[PDB]
């Protein structure tokens, strides 16, 4: 089959900057008969189908802002988004359809901004889940930037460093942040054992932890 | 309205074979070429085959990493299309898409279906658990845990509380998912006004509501 390689995979680009992406195929996608190129461009925003941009190298699909160009022939190829907006964050796919089909792996656009510290909020394990036998202890930090962060748990002055998971939403589509949740996952038995429970965010703004706590015998 | 909607995906064991329909609407299904896609979780789009129209004779193509595995075919009196996936492997879960084509020339005749998740696994079918997380701004939550496969569809108050929601993408711990979905609200909102979670978990045909009591 015919082989397709987009470059960058990955990269982060600041609104209202340029950002160009490249796709290259191992053969022609010249057709001679209709004298285009079958290359298309398609936008795929998280959670969602892909939706095309561009056919025929560089024709613009109805309705398609005129930020997004495309160019090329034969088997090299671009696409570019002259001002990124907030909304363009979405993987952006090249897409041959001259023999069979084949798309590229794809170019991941992340919206960088300004660094920004997080909203944290902390929960104790429900009483419903400990009447069932566990405990989770779960803290929100929201609307913050970069995605990696350094979320730690203490547990009466001692880091917890195991049993602890962390998942991201996708960012945000109007202000670029993320947001995350940190899940402490104990035994019951080991959730009755200590008093104390923090959630701390050493997010780079700041030197000082942006820290939330409860007391387990203050329920 | 032209529409596609693929069924018949959720969870299978490895081994054997499985058969994904699409239903489509609002075209003339015999004059458009239909195509197969999947995309892994967290991988890029993968072309999987083609069945072309009535002009060119209902021929199909596959993609090499298929071909000979997965076979593509129209049912011309109900305006679906089908995709049998044989000899399957974990590896075969994906979001499986159908979508509308034609020649080349034509590809601005694309259209997508939302797709339907294949889950390859020898793990078993559990429903969640879900549990309120109570507490000018205030964030609420539902800690949604213990189940598979995915996925769970969350909403706040029916789909009616849809701004200012975060819901997590699910953990796999010892073949079972676990999320956890907030939604931050004006203080003056709540406790005043009732705020509930919903979880469906179509899987196991479950559908579970929760309203955060304040505690």
């Amino acid at each position: 089959d015919i082989v397709m390689t987009q470059s960058p995979s990955s990269l982060a680009v600041s609104a209202g900057e340029k950002v160009t992406m490249n796709c290259k195929s191992s053969q022609s996608l010249l057709n001679s008969r209709t004298r285009k190129n079958y290359l298309a461009w398609y936008q795929q925003k998280p959670g969602q189908s892909p939706k095309l941009l561009i056919y025929w190298a560089s024709t613009r699909e109805s309705g398609v802002p005129d930020r997004f160009t495309g160019s090329g022939s034969g088997t090299d190829f671009a696409l570019t988004i002259s001002s990124v907006q907030a909304e363009d964050l979405a993987v952006y796919y090249c897409k041959q359809s001259y023999n069979l089909r084949t798309f590229g792996g794809g170019t991941k656009l992340e919206i960088k901004r300004a660094d920004a510290a997080p909203t944290v909020s902390i929960f104790p394990p429900s009483s419903e889940q400990l009447t069932s036998g566990g405990a989770s202890v779960v803290c929100f930090l929201n609307n913050f930037y970069p995605k990696d962060i350094n979320v730690k748990w203490k547990i009466d002055g001692s880091e917890r460093q195991n049993g602890v998971l962390n998942s991201w939403t996708d960012q945000d589509s109007k202000d670029s942040t993320y947001s995350m949740s940190s899940t402490l996952t104990l035994t019951k038995d080991e959730y009755e054992r200590h008093n104390s429970y923090t959630c701390e965010a050493t997010h780079k703004t700041s030197t000082s932890p942006i820290v939330k706590s409860f007391n387990r015998n203050e329920c | 309205e032209v529409k596609l909607v693929e069924s018949g995906g959720g969870l299978v064991q490895p081994g054997g074979s499985l058969r994904l329909a699409c239903a489509t609407s609002g075209f003339t299904f015999t004059d458009y070429y239909m195509s197969w896609v999947r995309q892994p979780p967290g991988k890029a789009l993968e072309w999987l085959g083609f069945i072309r129209n009535k002009a060119k004779g209902y021929t199909t193509e596959y993609s090499a990493s298929v071909k000979g595995r997965f076979t593509i075919s129209r049912d011309n009196s109900q305006s679906s299309l089908y995709l049998q996936m044989n000899t399957l492997r974990a590896e075969d879960s994906a979001t499986y898409y159908c979508a509308r084509d034609h020649d080349g020339y034509y590809e601005r005749f694309a259209y997508w279906g939302q797709g339907t998740l294949v889950t390859v696994s020898a793990a078993k079918t559990t429903p969640p658990s879900v549990y309120p997380l109570a507490p000018s701004m205030v964030t609420l939550g539902c800690l949604v845990k213990g189940y598979f496969p995915e996925p769970v569809t969350v909403t706040w108050n029916s789909g009616s509380l849809s701004s200012g929601v975060h819901t997590f993408p699910a953990v796999l711990q010892s073949d079972l998912y676990t999320l956890s979905s907030s939604v931050t609200v004006p203080s003056s909102t709540w406790p005043s006004e009732t705020v509930t979670c919903n979880v469906a978990h179509p899987a196991s045909s479950t559908k579970v509501d929760k309203k955060i009591v304040p505690r």
